[PDB]
This record gives structure tokens, sequence and C-alpha cells, in this order.
């Protein structure tokens, strides 16, 4: 029911769910919908989406975030050339997707991370842990 | 076609020579050097009680807007070299003054805990 965070580790290796496709499993946890925050490694743009490879330091996945559509005076050339880059931090919200004998994020939500002083990257390493020993990695229910 | 993940090592790790040849790493330091007609970059950090040097080659990342006497988190892949220093080609290097320096450390310490437990 909520974005879960885990390690881009786990998403790249939990099996899938024969039963119900598109759901994977944690330790009989049902997975779907996820969020990863990390490194932009990669960025390829096709008509309707951009592909960024994010490195979360335990694995590297890509992610398909669908393109959109003052406002084209204030916004959007300004807009054109703050476009996420390799090197930035980006948070990506998003299911589980199998394609071509790949595993994927197709992110519902994504943005870049404003993240100066690396506190929310901290902040994320500290808290993966604890959800993990709190819910993860006890009996599912 | 993605690269491995940038692993955390800590600078006095890649110092000592405990990182494999080719090995894919995340870590920090104060930049202390950079000259860019030779694209080094050479990292510092202090540790019980020494201080320890991470050698970076900034190829990738040019043009590099310096701030050096700051903390850095490098990105990238480490080489042997022929035969000075190991050597790490940065994809990414980024500025991060003032960072809680202790408290990224005790979250990688956490983290690689975590794993090993298990």
């Amino acid at each position: 029911l909520a974005f879960a965070k885990l390690y881009i580790r786990d998403i790249l290796d939990m099996k899938e769910s024969r039963q119900v496709p598109g759901v994977f499993l944690y330790n009989g946890h049902p997975i779907k919908q996820v969020d990863v925050l990390g490194t932009v490694i990669g960025v390829r743009e096709r008509d309707a989406f951009y592909s960024y490879g994010v490195d979360d330091s335990t694995g590297v996945i890509n992610c398909i975030c669908w393109k959109k559509l003052q406002l084209k005076k204030l916004q959007e050339t300004i807009e054109q050339k703050t476009k996420i880059e390799i090197g930035d931090t980006i948070r990506v919200r998003g299911s589980i997707r199998t394609y071509r004998e790949e595993r994927e994020i197709h992110a519902t939500t994504y943005y870049k991370v404003d993240d100066p002083v690396w506190n929310i990257q901290i902040a994320r390493m500290l808290e993966l842990p604890t959800i993990y020993r709190k819910v993860y990695d006890q009996p599912f229910h | 076609m993605l690269p491995k993940p940038g692993t955390y090592y800590l600078p006095w790790e890649v110092s000592a020579g405990q990182v494999p040849d080719g090995s894919t790493l995340r870590t920090f330091g104060r930049l202390c050097l950079y000259d860019m007609i030779q694209s080094r970059v050479t990292l510092m950090a202090q540790h019980g009680s020494d201080q320890h040097q991470v050698l970076v080659c900034t190829k990738l990342v040019e043009p590099f807007h310096a701030q050096v006497g700051s903390l850095y988190i490098v990105l990238g892949e480490l080489q042997h070299q022929q035969d000075r220093g190991s050597v790490v080609k940065a994809r990414v290097l980024t500025c991060v003054e003032g960072m809680n320096l202790p408290l990224l450390e005790q979250a990688i310490r956490e983290q690689r805990l975590y794993k090993q437990e298990r």
C-alpha cells in the first residue's frame, strides 16, 4: 500500500510472485510500489520518457520517467536547462517492472533532490536498516 | 548498460590499498589539490592519527569548478597505475561542504553492519 523504501540491491533480486505478476517478494512481504533515492549515473532520452540510471550505493537500476504534457516565459526556458543530469540526486516513487529480461522502475513521481550537505541521503542511509529490522525482516504480518 | 554501484569506502581504506583494482566506489575527503592541466584532484582525510590521500582523475567531470578546501564525495572506478598511486577515475565529483562527516561515517558503518547481520 505504501511506496516501500528498499535497497536497490533488494529490488534487483527479489523473486517475482508467480500467482500475482508485478508483485515481488521480500521475506514473504508482497512488494509492488517502491521509493528509491540515489545518484543519477546515466541519462537516456526518448520521445515519451527519460531513462535515469540510479545508483544508491547498493545497486544500480533504470527508472523510466514519462515526460509530462509566464508558463513558457517565466518557467519553461528555465526548466529547459535545469534538466536532470549525471551527478544529480533524484527520488523516484514507482512500480517495479520487468521488461526485456531487465528489471526497471516505472515512475509515478520523480524529482531532483537538492541535497547540498548530504542531509537527506545520510538520513536515508540511517533509516533503511531500521525499516528492514522492524518491518521487512519480520515475518509478514 | 549500467555500471556497478558506488560502494562506500572510507578514504583510509582506499589509501591502504584495500579496494581491489577496477572496483566501483564512493569515497570522501577534503579537496586539497586541483590541477586542471593534469586533470588531478587529491582528497584528504584524517584518521587516528595520520593523513590519508585519495588520488582522483577528473577527465570525465570536466569542466570541474573546484572548491579547494571543501569536502567532496567522489563516485568512480579505482585504477592501478604503473607505478605511482592507484587513482579513482571520477564519474561524479560533488561538493558537500559542510556535511556532518562523522554522521556520514556512522551511516556507512550502520549500513555495512546491517548487511553483515542479515
